[PDB]
């Protein structure tokens, strides 16, 4: 059961009403706050999908520039069997 | 070039090896402000977390490097962790270091980002010491390299020069993962349980504001915040990305120094890293009423949630409004001393 | 003597193409 | 009764004592007030990182159905004159208002304390007018012409024609796809030589003023090439003079600076902001990101969508270089990959040229784009935004240029069919005929594909980096890289030119809503809802994009450029107050 | 999360001049990997590259 | 005497030394030729009066 | 005028019984996604410094080619 | 600090245009005609012109500055060489003087 | 880059050393200006011993 | 100790960082008001006829 009031100033006593003991806040500055972080939670919704696509491509990749020097290694050596 | 000749002749208790350091200006900038610190070695494991014995080291600001590259600080971080035989690396590997001057903001290095530099920039008498002789002589810049940091992605420029038989024996040293990933969890393990407390209070109660902290409150508060508009409450969860900083710990480090509060501050809906861990006092003569000053302060704070933790065993959580939820804080006494053990001594 | 020249400048331009396929990955992520 | 002199110079020995710089005990003073100011401002403190890389979405989300529309307080002091500014209904601007080098803010109360952090003023021009107001500004200018003994050899004719060069709404946006085509190299420039040599003759033809005054790279090359009576004699004198200004008032400058070195390095980078290598030109096609991280004994940051790029070392992992065009023989079909299957967003790579060692000082460039466009032209023109593909779909399906047996010296107008590039070129109205349009087609193996922003993080210099707060110690700023500067549009061109060109109000001087609500309709509607952020001081900018508080060239700048009459007078000044306001800055003034 | 919109290029350009020798490297890309629009304005690029190469080469 | 054709005038309407600097030697402590020679000749200090 | 409610401890919280079972959950599916790339780029940047030990062990390897 | 970009022959030419007692009476049923909307001037545009120039050599005056839509129209559609320079530029002065 | 394989520069008196016209001609003191920018005034800039 | 031109300038830009001004150019570029001042004592302790 609560009670409704305009104002007062500067009390001693811990429970009665002030111009300290009222919360300050801003409408609009917190809905505009709490929207754009909507927005950056609705962009964080979307970021950890396909990066499972990059590391299959990036196993190819390595594949790739593993079978590179698998093709010159032999070759380079079988270039030492020459000098007798 | 003092702090590690410091260092090295300092250390030999505890530590075998001593690999030296810079750290620049810009890469603890996040970490402390306005230069407020000015340390302490404890190396955690990957996968054999246990609990290990702390290392004082020491440093100095202000003194700048010989490269002009960049005009920053000197540390340095020991290696004591390999058991018997040194050569074996231990990979994806953290070692914590507390910068303090009176133990504000923490560092966590790697492995990798340490060895990796290392090896890319590789009528009696009185004794002298020795290991300062071998220093002058160096003087070079190849003994300095740049390492891309991977907790912060800038630059930490280790030093090294050829000195002797242990740093001889590091820039051979190679051997054949989870050392980041298990404060994080561990974090979010008593987060859950002590949101798991306040569903079950609030379940319990009726689900009702006892109000604990008097604020005047407008008669739109229904409306200015929406119906059951928890989701700060919500999200609360993945906003406690630091925990070291935060007053939950804080509480349970605080039990060895009875009316004690620390308060974590953050905000109503992402209006940045607020704070962690402020302190509200009752010791000096300030007393109870400068403590409720500060508490109604706290709790008219109209855009930031507040969470409260006690040293006896008790949580409690600040609604914007003051509103208060009650809740227990009672954990098992193996992540107590773990807690403790990694901070500082039991 | 003629081996020490032309393979020996092969293999030097295999290990420039190999930090090319290097910087190719760092092209890529 | 001796008539004893007081300069400037005497009173030196206390406006050089770091105590006059140091705000750690103003700030000790404010922060431990038993009362903070009530009204807070949070538009643009920090320059938050975005995560993303287009620069579309930042403007398309920045300006969409927007309804609060704040002002800083630094856009609050420079709209008054010196008296109300001291009357007592402003005392909530004049608790800030309390040192000449720190302009301090509240920001805002996130954490427990909400503290007066306190970023600083570089150089002279940011003091708000009511403190310094423009016929100050331009009255020591006039003392700054006699005092470097200058030869302003510009006329007014000069200036008043290119202020109606960018007051012309009817400006060929066929200049601006010829410039986002050539975008600054020398080997492009050699192919389109007798195009812009038909270009600006018919422009000169069409309405007496000249046109391609919106690049300093253009005119550079106007200058340098082109002499060859392929335009009219009065038409290259315009160019001349404008590209004479500069080089008279960079002599000036340096005539300023005088004979004295620091260490080893000269001081014209301490006294005036300009001969400091550290503030970049606000539009960069060639490298010049390498140099200043080699040149620069303080530490920058190329901040480019939360990548540090910290060191030289690691130089090549965040920019490449594309070189001359006949180097990239080998790689035109691999570019044209990382063009199409490359996601661009997530993508923080940069396609550049060189950096050519032009005996310049990246310095020409600069004044000619931080003094002159901005106060011939009363900084009224807003940095566009190009894709090239979009430009080469335009300017390659058409049907003569594909062809490659239609032939060169022909009408193209006749020939092509009602695609963009037409109606583009009817509002136009000039005749390149096919052949010099198929090197406009061919520069696409080598151009890139969008045109990025990268708030570069420069540090202060020595002589005032006293601040306590170590992150605001250093002085943001943006560039719109890849992208030239653009004047004012009509709906004409947007109703044409609406896959083509995107608005990006990104600097002080560059940022004016007149121009750019006209090319890009999210704004169009933002400013007929409120209608007061018409001026260019107190326009809303994209904090993402550019922090107006961290920032060089800060409100007042842009006050005094938007109400400088043009003429020899207002440019004296506005290189004026380009002066810095060090020790050494105030050391080099009392000289001279 | 997105870019500008598409300017017009009516018609085809491929079906109106047969005398084009880039029109045997054009054909080198699939259809059935992708709906038909992607594929429309990726044949679109293609071409106008291809005609970037020729200027250049001429 | 031969002068410099930048001397001011306002030098000249009042009465000084035929030079520039004034000889303050009185105030120049006595028998102490160091601080004489530092206020007629070395000009690291200032005229007296200007 | 504008009517605030009296500080007493017997006001009441607008009680949410059923808003607080999902938020956790979405708190958790936000947080994996939060430590997966902060995983994810600390993995980018741990691989960024483990190529260059392989350059410089390849650049070690080079000797013996200097003199061959 | 307001900057007159028109000169006083500008404002004399329009005075003088005004005064014109002999205005040519087709420039209203064209006024009538294109009315508005900008859809309907782009049908018309060598029309306008060629009324415009010929009424820059029969006098010495300039015409259409009697609706404010069409010099909306000729500084932002016109100057393509469609008109004479001498005749477009002091519409180009008169929308810029309002701006 | 046409006549660098016709002329030099000889900066040799003071009204004909001037430095700023010599960064159009050769090369190697148009770096060097750009290491002591305040030499491209015609009084003090260095002209060969 | 030889004929040519070009050598002589060459030899004197390759890379010349130390690059000081003598002091008559230092004398130079002052006004009146700086140069009587005791700011410039080594200027005027050696300018005396």
């Amino acid at each position: 059961d609560p009670a409704r009031l305009p104002r007062d100033t500067g009390p001693e006593l811990m429970w009665a009403p002030s111009l300290r003991n009222s919360l300050r806040v801003s409408p609009e500055a917190l809905e505009l706050a709490e929207r754009e972080a909507e927005r950056a939670r609705s962009e964080r919704w979307d970021r950890c999908a396909q990066v499972l696509k990059n590391r299959l491509l990036r196993v190819e990749l390595d594949g790739i520039m593993r079978d590179h020097l698998a093709r010159a290694e032999e070759i380079r050596q079988d270039l030492d069997a020459v000098v007798a | 070039m003092d702090v590690h000749i410091d260092n090295q002749v300092l250390s030999g208790l505890g530590t075998p090896l001593l690999v030296h350091l810079f750290v620049p200006d810009t890469v603890m900038a996040e970490l402390c402000p306005n230069r407020v610190p000015n340390a302490w070695c404890q190396t955690l494991f990957s996968d054999r977390t246990g609990l290990t014995r702390v290392c004082r080291v020491f440093a100095a600001r202000g003194m700048l490097p010989g490269r002009p590259s960049h005009r920053g600080t000197f540390t340095s971080v020991p290696v004591y962790c390999d058991e018997g035989l040194p050569e074996l690396y231990n990979p994806f590997h953290v070692a914590a270091l507390r910068f303090y001057d009176e133990l504000v903001g923490e560092l966590q290095i790697y492995y990798l980002s340490l060895f990796e530099g290392a090896k890319r920039a590789l009528l009696s008498r009185v004794p002298v010491s020795f290991s300062k002789t071998r220093r002058a002589i160096r003087e070079s810049r190849a003994l300095v390299r740049g390492i891309a940091h991977i907790f912060s992605p800038h630059a930490l420029y280790v030093v090294t020069y050829p000195e002797l038989s242990a740093q001889g024996r590091l820039h051979r040293m190679t051997a054949v993962l989870g050392a980041p990933e298990r404060e994080f969890r561990f974090l979010i393990s008593v987060a859950l349980r002590i949101s798991a407390s306040f569903r079950e209070k609030l379940a319990m109660q009726a689900w009702t504001a006892q109000q604990e902290i008097p604020v005047v409150i407008p008669t739109s508060y229904s409306r200015i915040y929406k119906n059951s508009d928890l989701i700060r409450e919500a999200f609360f969860t993945v906003q406690t990305r630091v925990s070291w900083e935060s007053c939950w710990v804080k509480a349970t480090i605080s039990n060895a120094p009875d009316a004690c509060l620390w308060i974590d501050s953050h905000p109503l809906y992402e209006e940045g890293a607020s704070a962690w861990g402020k302190v509200i006092d009752s010791r000096p003569p300030g007393g109870l009423v400068g403590a409720a000053s500060q508490l109604v302060a706290l709790g008219t704070d109209g855009h930031c949630v507040h969470l409260a933790t006690t040293s006896d065993g008790q949580a409690f959580l600040v609604l914007p409004g003051g509103f208060v939820i009650k809740g227990q804080l009672a954990l098992t006494p193996e992540e107590r001393g773990y807690i403790l053990a990694r901070h500082g001594i039991r | 003597r003629f081996v020490s020249q032309l393979r020996r400048k092969l293999e030097r331009s295999t290990h420039r193409l190999i930090a090319d396929l290097e910087r190719l990955k760092f092209l890529y992520l | 009764n001796l008539l004893l002199a007081f300069n400037l110079q005497n009173a030196l020995k206390v406006l050089c004592h770091p105590r006059l710089h140091t705000p750690a005990h103003t700030l000790n003073s404010l922060n431990a007030a038993p009362a903070p100011r009530d009204r807070r401002e949070t538009y643009s403190l920090q320059h938050r990182r975005p995560n993303h890389m287009n620069v579309l979405v930042i403007v398309d989300e920045f300006y969409d159905n927007k309804y609060a529309a704040p002002v800083t307080d630094i856009a609050l002091k420079c709209g008054l004159p010196t008296e109300d500014f001291l009357h007592p209904s402003n005392y909530d601007l004049l608790r800030l208002e309390l040192h000449p080098l720190y302009d301090i803010y509240i920001g805002r109360d996130a954490g427990e304390r909400a503290r007066h952090r306190a970023v600083h003023r570089l150089m002279v021009g940011n003091l708000p007018t009511p403190l310094a107001p423009a016929a100050f500004q331009e009255a020591r200018g006039q003392q700054f012409e006699t005092a470097t003994s200058l030869a302003h050899v510009v006329d007014q004719a000069v200036i008043e024609t290119v202020q109606d060069t960018a007051y012309d709404t009817a400006y060929p946006a066929f200049f601006y796809v010829v410039e986002a085509m050539i975008h600054g190299f020398e080997e492009k420039f050699v192919m389109n030589v007798p195009l812009v040599s038909l270009c600006i003759n018919t422009y000169w033809e069409r309405s007496g003023r000249l046109a391609f005054v919106n690049s300093f790279s253009m005119i550079k090359f106007i200058c340098r090439h082109l002499g060859n009576n392929a335009i009219s004699k009065e038409a290259y004198s315009m160019y001349r003079k404008i590209y004479g200004e500069l080089i008279a008032l960079e002599q000036a400058l340096m005539r300023l600076a005088g004979s004295d070195v620091v260490g080893d390095e000269s001081v014209g980078q301490y006294v005036c902001a300009l001969l400091d290598p550290n503030l970049l030109p606000p539009v960069a096609y060639t490298d010049i990101f390498t140099h200043l991280l080699t040149v620069s004994d303080r530490a920058p940051q190329i901040i480019i969508g939360n990548e540090v790029y910290a060191d030289t070392l690691a130089a090549p992992q965040f920019i490449e270089r594309v070189g001359n065009m006949d180097e990239m023989a080998a790689q035109f079909v691999a570019l044209y990959g990382y063009r199409v299957n490359g996601d661009h967003d997530h993508d923080f790579r940069l396609h550049l040229g060189p950096y050519v060692d032009e005996g310049h000082a990246d310095v020409l460039e600069k004044i000619f784009y931080y003094v002159f466009l901005p106060t011939c032209t009363n900084a009224h023109m807003c940095g566009l935004g190009v894709d090239f593909q979009h430009v080469a779909q335009t300017l390659a399906y058409n049907g003569p240029a594909f062809s490659h047996h239609f032939t060169r010296d022909e009408d193209i107008l006749d020939n092509l069919e009602n695609g963009t590039l037409r109606d583009l070129l009817e509002i136009s109205d000039l005749r390149p005929t096919v052949g010099m349009i198929r090197d406009l087609s061919a520069s696409f193996m080598t151009c890139p594909t969008f045109t990025r922003a990268v708030r570069v993080s420069v540090d202060n210099d020595v002589t005032q980096q006293l601040a306590p707060n170590p992150a605001d110690k250093r002085t943001e700023q943006t560039v719109l890289v890849n992208g030239l500067v653009a004047f004012a549009f009509s709906e004409r061109t947007r109703a044409v030119t609406q896959c083509l060109f995107h608005a990006i109000p990104f600097h002080m001087f560059y940022g004016d809503p007149r121009v750019a609500a006209t090319m890009h309709q999210d704004v169009a509607t933002f400013v007929m809802r409120n209608p007061q952020q018409r001026a260019v001081e107190a326009f809303n900018r994209p904090e993402q994009l550019f922090a107006e508080y961290r920032e060089w060239h800060r409100s007042p700048m842009g006050k005094y450029a938007a109400e400088c009459l043009p003429s020899l007078v207002s440019i004296s000044g506005m290189t004026a107050m380009h002066i810095k306001m060090s020790p050494m800055a105030y050391i080099a003034q009392a000289k001279l | 999360a997105r870019r500008l919109p598409k300017p017009t290029l009516q018609g085809r350009l491929e079906a109106d001049f047969p005398d084009s020798p880039l029109l045997p490297k054009f054909q080198e890309l699939n259809q059935n990997n992708l709906p038909n629009d992607v594929f429309r304005e990726a044949q679109r690029s293609y071409l106008v590259f291809l005609t970037s190469q020729f200027c250049y080469e001429e | 005497i031969v002068t410099p054709v930048t001397a001011d005038v306002a030098y000249f309407q009042k009465s000084n030394s035929p030079r520039g600097r004034a000889a303050c030697v009185v105030s120049c402590e006595n028998y102490n030729q160091e601080v004489a020679e530092g206020l007629i000749y070395d000009h690291s200090r200032p005229d007296a009066a200007y």
